[PDB]
């Protein structure tokens, strides 16, 4: 509804984090995605999203 | 010169402020031509010189 | 394939400038243009794919001797990449350019009885795709213009409507016009699909395949001029600048 | 009662003399209150609430 992709994406790999806080590797394994995609910039972003 | 390499960001999104006009330096060689160009001959020969 | 992989008029405009006619001509005997012919496609079917063969495609084909088989010869190199067999040109013809056969009177080519529809029927447009179809009105326009006839090309486009609507609008003297066109004239290129090594049952598809498959292997290829890593390199007449101009125009 | 009243401010005219040569002056001034001096891009996207 509002904010940013790259904000979007960020706040949401922080919850991530907070929910599955008895599992590390859930968000270990996203965060190793959104580096290899987040190099290209908002468009890497949106295709983490997608 | 070897060649420069800018990140895929700077070449989708890069965007730069540059004037891209070129104004003329004739007005102060043509008024003063002994000045001008002796100025810029010693600056030449000082680094010639130095081969 | 150098041809195939023009996507912008100026490019393809360039390239017609830089190419002589004899790239136009094949000096290879080929088979007679229209014939139901049987073909061998074994990686679907056993028994044999009937096809029919057609002036538009990557081999060569008779042509006749006439004018009228030159300037077919000449749009069959721009929309298929392969020309036809026509023996015994001069060669004063052979060594002009494609765009001066197309829009100069310096050569001895008499072109005013021309007739658009009899021309598109033979190189057949019902078969073409639609970059194809635009390739084939570029060259249809310079004829028009170089010998006046633009009425009989604007009378052409109004009996067919969908050629009228896809029509690249450039004027062949004015080069502001080619730099403004955004038409995409690309038959090959680099795929944004995934692009198999697969087999393809039509003559014109199957052909067009192997020219697909050849670019992406001439991309990666070292003969490929890659701009953002070797721009320094570039011969200052072949460099990309913004104030490049055709001949005239 | 109520109105809506814009300030740019109070700049004195001088009779007798060209008045396009005092707008120049002034007009450097101006520019500079509202920040349009010097190159400049407006960023005012993120200056929102839902």
């Amino acid at each position: 509804t509002s904010g940013s992709i790259i904000n979007h994406a960020n706040n949401l790999n922080k919850v991530i984090n907070h929910v599955f806080a008895d599992k590390p590797l859930i968000s270990e394994t996203m965060l190793k995605i959104l580096t290899i995609d987040g190099t290209t910039g908002k468009d890497g972003y949106r295709n983490w999203l997608d | 010169y070897r060649p420069r390499r800018f990140k895929e960001i700077e070449h989708t999104h890069g965007y730069v402020y540059r004037e891209l006009n070129q104004g003329s330096l004739l007005p102060l060689v043509d008024a003063n031509l002994k000045e001008s160009s002796s100025y810029y001959f010693k600056k030449l020969m000082s680094s010639i010189s130095n081969v | 394939m150098d041809v195939l992989s023009k996507g912008s008029l100026k490019e393809l405009l360039a390239h017609l400038e830089k190419t002589p006619l004899e790239e136009a001509i094949s000096y290879r005997i080929g088979t007679v243009p229209y014939q139901n012919v049987l073909i061998s496609r074994n990686e679907y079917y056993n028994q044999l794919y009937p096809d029919t063969t057609s002036l538009i495609d990557g081999v060569s084909r008779e042509g006749q001797r006439n004018v009228n088989g030159l300037i077919m010869s000449i749009i069959s190199y721009v929309v298929s990449g392969s020309g036809h067999y026509i023996p015994n040109i001069g060669f004063m013809l052979l060594r002009r350019s494609i765009l001066d056969i197309l829009t100069k009177h310096d050569t001895g080519l008499v072109t005013n009885n021309l007739n658009y529809g009899i021309i598109a029927r033979n190189l057949t447009v019902s078969k073409m795709n639609c970059e194809q179809r635009k390739r084939m009105l570029i060259c249809f326009k310079l004829l028009a213009y170089k010998d006046g006839n633009q009425n009989d090309y604007e009378i052409y486009l109004n009996q067919n409507i969908p050629l009228k609507q896809i029509a690249p609008n450039f004027i062949p003297g004015d080069m502001r016009t080619v730099i403004h066109n955004q038409d995409q004239l690309a038959i090959v290129g680099i795929p944004a699909y995934r692009l198999t090594q697969s087999t393809e049952l039509s003559i014109r598809d199957d052909n067009a395949k192997s020219y697909k498959l050849g670019y992406v292997d001439w991309y990666n290829s070292n003969s490929f001029l890659r701009e953002r890593s070797e721009f320094n390199l570039i011969r200052l007449k072949d460099r990309d600048t913004k104030y490049g101009k055709l001949n005239g125009w | 009662h109520a109105l809506i009243k814009e300030d740019l401010g109070q700049w004195p005219v001088e009779t007798g003399i060209s008045l396009v040569n005092q707008a120049g002056v002034f007009a450097v001034q101006l520019a500079n209150k509202l920040g349009i001096d010097k190159p400049f891009v407006l960023d005012a996207g993120s200056n929102y609430f839902t």
